[PDB]
């Protein structure tokens, strides 16, 4: 219970060490995949450096604010966002069975790109259910930006 | 070094003979062969008919951008 | 007026069922457009899951905030 | 904090892929910086050996960077 | 009708003979003629020399993306 609500840094450093050990095991087993583990220990190795922001008051308060924001509000946002994304991804794969929407993973990535301003609304391909696809994409975009707006405003009542 | 058809690609190995095979986007993709470009057969929309609402235009035509588009000859 | 300003969820679930029934009617009428109706029902079927955020205090309050933000301020912006 | 995250993920990306626009730290740093200003590239058209590990790194970087931007925006409201 | 060489374009008229003329981006543009593709002459940076800092690489060379780049052959 305390690990769930406290002592996160110990967990993160331990996970980094676990990735390093798996990298060693794969290295001596004659596998190329030891690189894939190693980079995950490398990237975490940099982010864990924020642990040392304590001992300086301003950076310590800043890091505490980051921690509490992630553990309080982003979880509530991401649950609803993932539900909406999965629902519309299944709808789009069902409507269009081929041509970049032949799998759930590809469709999920393509719809996620809209959330970060890298979407694709050209509609160049010759689909069977064109002009129904457009309505779904417009509705998805509007709902996603409503959710982002609600998150942003909800984080203003806490200040 | 390379992956063959039916083998797992992108997890440390790329697929060879890329002029005939490709690695899909599936999070554990297996290398697959391309398919020939078969032209559009019947059960397509002809010129003047409504496209987009369940039927694509035949290979000789294009479907404009509209709420109720109709097939037309290429520009 | 109390039909719409209150009890939205009943309307949303009812509209989902209407889409399903229209899909069935088109299916047995030898029409290909039924797929369109089906997918809309499917889409609504997921968003209506937000109804069950009540019974959990924090998610329920969050969903109430989403409701009021949509029904008060967004309608002024869109015009 | 932003530069710490940027350098860490840039080094990870260069190590994972040492070729094709990711063969140096300067180019990779610029390419990851583009994501912060809405000019990114998530097409994934090249045939890399460690694709589907590259994707996870990029997604994690984007999510963390936008968390940082949001946290900055919120923190600046404590002065008004 | 079209705008001739030296006449104002984009304010109601486009330039004719677009294979030889173009309308620039100047808020009162005039139709201008293209120039021949003259290859890079002397005063360029040769292979192994620093480019970007006041000198561009020669015709057959390219300047990489770096803080202190050096010219190298294409491919
Ligand atoms: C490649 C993928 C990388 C993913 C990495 C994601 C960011 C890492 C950031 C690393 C920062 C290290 C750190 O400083 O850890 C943070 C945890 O940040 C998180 O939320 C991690 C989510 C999991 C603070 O946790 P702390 O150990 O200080 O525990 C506190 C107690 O000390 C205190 O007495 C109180 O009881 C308080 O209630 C406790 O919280
Ligand atoms: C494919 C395209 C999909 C489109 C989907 C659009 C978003 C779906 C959102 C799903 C949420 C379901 C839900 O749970 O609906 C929400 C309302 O959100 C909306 O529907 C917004 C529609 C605009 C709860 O409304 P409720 O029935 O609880 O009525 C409340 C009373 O109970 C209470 O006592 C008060 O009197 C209060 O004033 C009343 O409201
Ligand atoms: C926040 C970021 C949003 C954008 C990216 C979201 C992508 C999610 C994938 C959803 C999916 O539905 O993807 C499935 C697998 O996804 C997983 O990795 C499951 C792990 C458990 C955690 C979800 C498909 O399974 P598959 O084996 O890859 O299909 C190939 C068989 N032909
Ligand atoms: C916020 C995002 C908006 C993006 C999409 C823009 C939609 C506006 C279309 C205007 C129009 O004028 O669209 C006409 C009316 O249709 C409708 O749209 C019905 C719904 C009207 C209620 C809104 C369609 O006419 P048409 O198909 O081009 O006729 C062929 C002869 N040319
Ligand atoms: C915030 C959004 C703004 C983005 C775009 C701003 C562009 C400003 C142009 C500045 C300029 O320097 O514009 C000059 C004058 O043009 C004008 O603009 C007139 C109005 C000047 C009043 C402001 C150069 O134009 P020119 O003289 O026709 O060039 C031909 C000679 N070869
Ligand atoms: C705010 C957003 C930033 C986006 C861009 C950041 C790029 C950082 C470069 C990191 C690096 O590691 O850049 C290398 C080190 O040099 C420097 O650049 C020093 C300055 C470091 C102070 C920032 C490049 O050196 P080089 O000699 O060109 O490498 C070619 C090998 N012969
Ligand atoms: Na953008």
């Amino acid at each position: 219970k305390s690990l769930f609500v406290d002592s996160y840094s110990e967990i993160l450093f331990f996970v980094q060490s676990l990735f390093m050990l798996v990298s060693v095991v794969l290295y001596f087993s004659q596998r190329k995949e030891y690189v894939a583990s190693m980079v995950f220990s490398l990237a975490m190795g940099w982010t864990n450096m924020l642990y040392y922001t304590r001992g300086f008051q301003q950076m310590g308060i800043y890091a505490v604010m980051i921690e509490k924001m992630i553990l309080r509000d982003l979880c509530r946002f991401m649950f609803v966002y993932l539900v909406f994304l999965f629902g519309f991804s299944t709808a789009v794969v069902t409507l269009i069975e081929d041509g970049k929407y032949n799998s759930l993973y590809s469709t999920c990535l393509e719809l996620f790109k809209f959330t970060i301003g890298m979407g694709d609304l050209e509609f160049t391909e010759n689909y069977d259910f064109k002009a129904v696809f457009i309505i779904l994409l417009l509705a998805y975009v509007i709902l996603t930006y409503i959710l982002l707006l609600n998150m942003l405003i909800a984080l203003m009542g806490e200040t | 070094d390379c992956a063959k058809e039916g083998e797992v690609c992108s997890w440390g190995k790329k697929c060879c003979d890329l002029d005939n095979f490709y690695c899909p986007m599936e999070f554990i993709p297996h290398c697959k062969k391309y398919k020939p470009y078969v032209p559009v057969t019947t059960n397509c929309a002809k010129e003047g008919e409504v496209c987009g609402w369940g039927s694509k235009c035949c290979h000789g035509l294009d479907c404009p951008l509209a709420f109720i588009p109709y097939c037309e000859k290429y520009r």
